[PDB]
């Protein structure tokens, strides 16, 4: 069952930083292409990362079995070869692009001017950047979770932001974004438009 | 009963010293302070056994840096009598 | 969508000291008031704390994010600051009191006498005192999970028992309690009380 | 309610060398019977461990408290005493021996000559053996998640293969095993044969 | 160089649930008779723990190879069984009763009526027992570092305390205990004796 | 023996930050004067602690009693009452302000344009801000170990770089700082004029 | 100073999945050529980092800046780019291949037919394949602590055995390696034909 | 179960006065006492360690005045087979 | 059947010291108390051993504290006239 | 099982003061005796080790004045697969 | 078949040693022993062969201690008239 199919175009430098503090994996570099596929049952994505990897020729970082799910990160300096280990995994799953679930939205907020005692318990729980008190802060949950990515490029692509913390598997893909009054207004308003500009079931 | 526990220091900052430390480091309760004239006031806790002999050995050990301490003494058990007929904070 | 609001009185000492062993913020002294808020889905807990700090001077030590659900503590020494940040919690999400979940009891035993090839496993996978072998124990799940700190206050209150472990985030909220068995039969019977006697949607 | 009762006449060497590296109590060693229980609520077995104990002299490894469940484990060189502890555990829950779930075989695929970049991933994120590139890969669901252990079990004792990971608790049992092509094949077929001869509630 | 070799005669109980909590190897149970050798250097224990299980029928539970100091439990019911294991690791060791080094009490504090603000702090950092607010709080550092499990099984022999945290690895041996005041006096006071009534070589 | 006695007047929000993640204890919010007190041996630092906070209303973080030293941090919104909870320890160690080790500034170096391949092996290791690739890179190690806060503080309060890791304890105190060039060359010439300009006893 | 300079001029399978395992950086795949690096000071290693990735098209996993030493390690397929990065990192460090301390064989023991209870210590506290009651154990201690995966991978490399625990930074570097006896015996001999054929200062 | 304090004097009359002035300076029971023969007898109180530390510490110093002290000593918690098999007032 | 330990305190507080520190350093059973008159008093434990070897060893490192231990032994196999004859608690 | 204590003595006299003073001096058990010939004669007591270790030492020091002892050795844990396949007495 | 490993020690009890020793050290067979006489007695081990020269090694340190070891000797492929004639515990 794929729940969620999205292709990065390339990583912000912040996303790709973040994925190679966090994942367990060949870990990328900014400015490459890359691919996230979440399925169900959480085995299955051994099997969807054999047909990646004996496809094309690129390297794998997030590929994480989950407790219900799994997902599974490809990248590579090619769209091209992307794209392709794509169309592998779409035709070893013998579904398309529209086989995926459409990213609902569970909680979308900007909070204005976080104070300290907030920001202490925010980022003691968080892996990425550290944000100030008084700096504003986005909060996003998405379901299914794989989908916090690319709410994380498409907010990082179009705005000045700190990408906190984004977790992109589990229930739900849930998103950390700080900075600026302005900028976080923004990087919301991309991050909206990206998950809600998704086709999906 | 509850145990008593006095510091008798010659002057008021040395009781207070005394009376801050003893009530820091136990469970014990300052109940008042006596002003026998002369100079000499007596700080008074008073808690249970075990508490007053660590209290009063570190206020002992706190007042004498400060002035002249004039005596010490940790009665483990008063009689009802001494509660009933002296100014001890647990008077029925 | 409020799961759990409980308004504790006054932290006994080892919950208090339990929840600044466990916690993941600004540590609980004991005596102050608390507040604990369980909402979904867990990352409007956020804002649910926003608007208690904005509101009140109380301070937050409990702020987890579970799987699906998002929980929320903040105490303070007078009684009255952490009421008003639980009416300022309550107008923000705008439910009421009796909004809340009513929680189920759905595990309460009371193992008497248990041996060390139980005890040695129980708290091995336990943060609070240690439970001996020959004690007792009392088990509880109280769902929603936000309960569990509810049952060991008023447990703790009633009686002279360890707490060997609360969970207050989950699917299910655990609770361990040992000690003697009369005063684990005591501590037991305040805890049933107290979480019979919490209204809300069932 | 009970979801899981497997009785193991026989640890094999590296399913009791990788539960003793995994559990969080009496370590098991290899030749010994084992016995696997997995219960709701999570919290229930404790008593369901209290009342092993009590009866015999098993001793246990794994008693895991999960979010939703919980997974127990009893063992003893004599399969008379292990069979006792399972007779008082099934008396003191009041079921029976097809009173567990029938396991669904969810996922089961044969991934033959796993390339490098696949093998780091999987045993960076593993606790028994490693899998090395160009070796195939066997994978495994069960629901409920206590029978991957016969699964690991049976397919060690029908092959000569390598337990990389097992996670007998959770909402799915997995299982990895690695090793030569023709020998996942035989531990494949053990395993799809040894789940699926399991009676119980469909 | 045979530096720790202590004969802990009977595991009292918050010792044992200590070991058992913070064990790597095959946990104890209370009543079993202990002993803890400490080497130097520290990779010659694993060739001293084989010698002492291919002698006798103990179980080792802490076996720890860190730097230059090679520390090594084992225990069982019979104290017969207990001591032949020793005098078979001092002879594979071939070193004697007297080799090991006389223990030094290095720095003993019992600090009265801990804040709860410093008690957040032990107890976040502690494994056992947590401490409360007010009670009394005795460390105590050893050397070696062995000998912080004698000194931990006395005081709890003589008094009723809580053992907070007992480090018997390291360059120096910790030992944290909890209590009221006279208790801990008592502890403190029995501690003391144990441990520099010990011949060896200094 | 003191070794680093630093009274960091104001904390600079990174820092405040960066210590709530990485301390043990009651967190710092930013604009709270902060103390840093570092004694060898270790575990006097308790009673020292006791006392500090004893006399006065501070409020603590870091307490880390060390396998060789022990390093003691306390922070309150009035300076003055942080100033005597300094006089308080330094009478309790009976050494007065300049019996604290001089620092010594080892290795400043300033990497430049720090690529991709290196910046994921230097903020997994590390805990605050993540260095993107491209941006320059400043490590600074002190002797002894507790001024590098003070190097953090007086970094973040005269340019505007990212702080990647601050590690005031062990033999050597590490500090990483990323930003821009001009940035992180104002950052590492405020650090050199700050640390270098500190009276103590070399 | 450089403690450590040896060049793999090929990853063998276990060895690369050990790295890969326990890597802080980018994994390597076998059939690469590696390079270890280790130095004194520890914080010198991240401009001989930046120097070998300006340099070359090496690509590293292991970067390690410990207590007291730092570690690096380079890779590429290309065995020409390796030794070109390891000529960068030799001219930054101005020293030369003879710089390197040569390595001294401390212990080579071998604990044939390991029973269950030292096994389940042994692969407890080990990342890579685990250890089966009865099979044989190679431990091993090689002086400076970076030679020990240069043990591994030429043991691995000559005989058929499986990798437990490789140790490459710190005061000792450790190895265990299991199997049958006459293959701890080739794997024995090879390593130690592997440490002592090296050059270097005494 | 409770504490155990013990004072053997020499003569019956030292025990007395001993054991008169453990119940009075602390809250202590005196159960009973163990004549050994030979002139020997061992007055027992039992109560809590903070209470028999102190009892017996001031029931010593009324015994040296009168008697001859042969040995004090006590047992914060002696073991539950101390308690069945010899006489120390807490038999089941 | 089972080993034998005795320690011979003459003092009861010497015995009952030797008592505890028997007791809790192994798992023996402390039977009674031997009263042979003029101020001696005779500890018996009694299990195997193993235990009693090693618990008269505490128990003898506790009563020299404490008092005069007049003898301390241990017979690992006592005969079944002694058991049958004197009073060591196992007479059948 | 049990622990295996053995003397070897070159001469029945020898051996059987060495197998009586190992059954008095702990709780063991002679099993029997194995006669190799030549004048070998093996006395195999049979119990737990601290009584065999204590036997053994016991039977060597009586058989050393009397005879010519060869071998003494105590083995804590015989193998299982020693009592299956040599005469100690154990054999299922 | 399997392979042959032996110790000949003068004295049953360096034997049993060796014999213990040799089951421990590896995943042999003692298959049984041979007195031939004098006080020559003979343990056999049989099993593959890197294990039984690993066994008879770690059975001739062992027995070097308490006997008088005569012979130690392996045999990796015993030949299949030496098993059908000799007592070696595989007779077909």
């Amino acid at each position: 069952t794929l729940r969620t199919y999205i292709f990065l175009d390339a990583l912000q430098p912040q996303l790709a930083t973040f994925i190679g503090k966090t994942a367990r994996g060949f870990l990328p570099v900014p400015g490459q292409a890359s691919l996230w596929v979440e399925i169900a049952p959480g085995i299955a994505i051994n099997r969807v990362t054999d047909a990646a990897l004996k496809a094309t020729k690129v390297q794998p970082a997030v590929q994480v079995v989950e407790r219900a799910y799994g997902l599974l990160e490809v990248h590579h300096f090619d769209q091209g070869e992307v794209l392709a280990a794509g169309s592998t995994i779409l035709d070893k799953l013998e579904v398309r692009e529209e086989g995926r679930l459409k990213p609902q939205v569970m909680t979308h907020q900007i909070i204005r001017a976080v104070e300290a005692y907030q920001t202490q318990i925010i980022n003691r729980n968080s892996q990425g950047m550290m944000i100030l008190p008084g700096e504003s802060l986005f909060i996003l949950e998405t379901q299914p979770a794989g989908y916090a990515v690319l709410a994380a490029n498409e907010a990082e692509k179009a705005a000045n932001v700190h990408l906190v913390n984004v977790t992109p598997y589990g229930a739900f893909g849930r998103l950390y974004l700080a900075g600026s009054e302005a900028e976080i207004d923004a990087a919301a308003e991309a991050a909206e438009a990206a998950i809600r500009s998704v086709s999906g079931v | 009963a509850d145990a008593l526990g006095m510091i008798e220091v010659r002057g008021f900052v040395g009781m207070v010293e005394a009376a801050d430390a003893m009530v820091k480091a136990a469970k014990v309760e300052l109940i008042g302070y006596e002003k026998t004239g002369g100079g000499y006031v007596t700080a008074v806790v008073r808690g249970d056994v075990a508490a007053v002999k660590a209290a009063t050995e570190a206020g002992q050990r706190a007042a004498e840096r400060v002035g002249e301490v004039v005596a010490v003494h940790v009665i483990p058990r008063p009689h009802v009598n001494v509660d009933a007929a002296l100014p001890l904070g647990r008077t029925p």
